[PDB]
């Protein structure tokens, strides 16, 4: 699919994505904080339709995500991400997509999630986060 | 040079 | 302060 | 079990640690680079023994890890960290332990280990690692 | 917390 | 004068600054790499007029600031930036304003100069850089 | 690669 | 002279120099903190003798170093480092050595003096230090 690179900012503030419940990841889009002023990033859709959007606001400075996880695995014959979850450290932004596939999860002791970069097509092909002090 | 840089962590999903 | 830190990730294994 | 922390250094030389093919990972040591010099850290011992060891030695400069992975499982009631395998740009020093369990990997796109922290009891309970630039 | 961090060097000027 | 804070970003790409050539530093804005594309700061004028501008276009990429240089001294009363220099990889965008005063630079040997603060009001009062790998 | 780096500054002195 | 290079450490415990109140600052020794743990670094010699010695022990969790400030001059042709002095969070360790020729200055915002290197013949030449947060 068409790869994309946020590339890196100050924080996170919103992260709306989609899903599909008997497929993956589909629409993902983040607005992040750069330097005290929100940041709206490049809106990453979809080939196709019939997602279910989820729009996650974080409590900005005092609500920030401790760990991201989610399941790879293979529908249709590509291997896509097919579910994702935002634990904070004050919720949990609950298993979104299906929960089937072999596991991940990036849980951060010391450090901040400052972007994102990966590829949809389809579904969310792959993905990988910066992190920063 | 002239570009700043961070670790990135991961690419899950396809190879 | 005084001493520098480092980006640390994870905690894998028991809680 | 007895926590220990390395701590974060100048990058890895070798990493010398323990399994049980039926258990999990014990013993754990690793000597870091230190500003150019090797760094011998402390070595964190299992209750027990019966273990086989493993030296994994980098070409230190130019090898460098890339790609840990491992399992985390359920041994004797306790969850522990069952196996463990480093991935290297020149090789891949296999997978030590059980492959069982929960899966976990972190690729590094952009980055490098540069130092380690965790638990070891009987086995490894939990570890974490540091990441540098 | 929450906020990115980086060194930041100075303050050249008035005190 | 009213403070300022530009933040941090990935580096820069032109740097727009006023001076007069028997008082001080004026006015100051520059516009920086927000990963890959420019991003415009906020302009921070003077409170008076009467300063001659000056517009430092690097080459982005292959061109960046390697040492930063001027003089600070008092000008009716008020200590403020009566000179500022950049040197890069490049070129040296030579003195502009009083080379008068106390002395200071800053040499980078590793590292990028990615955002500015400071205050202005009839002269540059004071700012510091924030700096990145 | 294999070695971390950070921010060195400066070079104060001689040349 | 001989150029040296200590590194980087966690921090910074005790500083060690050696000037003349007529020519410059001569011998430097650091002792850093390495996780926790004392560490010694390497006595960097004059190659002449007959200086004044002084021993700066920071408080080191509490105590650090927040702006180093010296002289830079010309003695005997080469142009050296004539003074230094290193103003921390609790006290200011005074000038060493001559406050004459042109002054520098790092006042720290936001980060540490975490190592040091430079050059040494008969006195300082040169010397740099590394930032980390
Ligand atoms: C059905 O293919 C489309 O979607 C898949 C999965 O999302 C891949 O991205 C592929 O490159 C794209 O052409
Ligand atoms: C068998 O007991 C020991 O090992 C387990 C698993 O390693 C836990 O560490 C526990 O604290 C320790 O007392
Ligand atoms: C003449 O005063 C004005 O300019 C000076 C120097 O620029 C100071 O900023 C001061 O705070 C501001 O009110
Ligand atoms: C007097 O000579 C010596 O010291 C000066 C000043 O320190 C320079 O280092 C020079 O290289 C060295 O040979």
């Amino acid at each position: 699919g068409k790869a994309f690179d946020d590339g890196a900012f100050t924080g996170i503030r919103e992260i709306n994505l989609s899903y599909n419940k008997e497929t993956a990841i589909g629409d993902f889009q983040v607005v992040y904080d750069l330097n005290g002023s929100p940041y709206v990033g490049q809106n990453h859709k979809s080939f196709i339709t019939g997602f279910t959007p989820v729009k996650i606001s974080l409590d900005f400075p005092s609500e920030y995500i401790m760990e991201v996880s989610g399941y790879t695995g293979n529908v249709s014959g590509y291997v896509v991400v097919r579910s994702l979850t935002f634990k904070t450290n004050k919720k949990t932004y609950g298993p979104y997509g299906v929960t089937s596939g072999t596991p991940f999860n990036l849980p951060i002791e010391n450090g901040l999630i400052v972007g994102f970069k990966g590829s949809i097509g389809y579904w969310l092909d792959y993905f990988s986060m910066y992190l920063s002090l | 040079s002239g570009k700043s840089q961070t670790v990135i962590v991961g690419s899950w999903g396809a190879k």
